[PDB]
């Protein structure tokens, strides 16, 4: 391909309870990241055979 | 209103798809990072957004 | 070469005669058929290295 992906995520929180009490729940959330490649970088040189032979 | 019966409507529907898929990858870059927020690229995003509205109007959405 | 050849020829005719008459004589005819090849048919496809790598 020409692109890649990376995931992202949130965190949680702490709580406490005494006897007889229930437990709560929390919702986490997501996202993503994308990158792309478009351009090429180069260098080039040229020589002649007559100069190469001498 | 949108229609899907004939070749005339098929062309407009096809144009909408590739008009929106050009906008799709720019909005993600607009928010995920600060790398590509130069004023020269928001201009390209603006032209693509402008073309999308014309495509919608032509398709009759 | 770029040519081929085939030969063609004609047939004869029947006639009638009575005593004292000379016999007529008929000449057969010839021709030829030639066929040539001049045109080449092809299909071509090209790709770029930058697109190949991704």
């Amino acid at each position: 391909s020409n692109q890649a992906r990376i995931d992202r995520m949130n965190t949680v929180t702490i709580k406490g309870r005494t006897p007889g009490q229930k437990l709560d729940r929390e919702s986490v959330k997501n996202d993503k990241l994308v990158i792309t490649v478009d351009t090429v970088t180069y260098a080039s040189t040229v020589m002649d055979w007559q100069d190469d032979w001498t | 209103a949108i229609t899907t019966g004939t070749t005339e409507a098929q062309a407009l529907n096809m144009t909408m798809r590739d008009a929106v898929l050009k906008v799709a990858p720019g909005v993600q870059q607009l928010v995920q990072n600060s790398s590509q927020l130069t004023a020269a690229e928001i201009a390209i995003i603006q032209t693509n957004i402008t073309a999308l509205k014309a495509a919608f109007t032509a398709a009759g959405a």
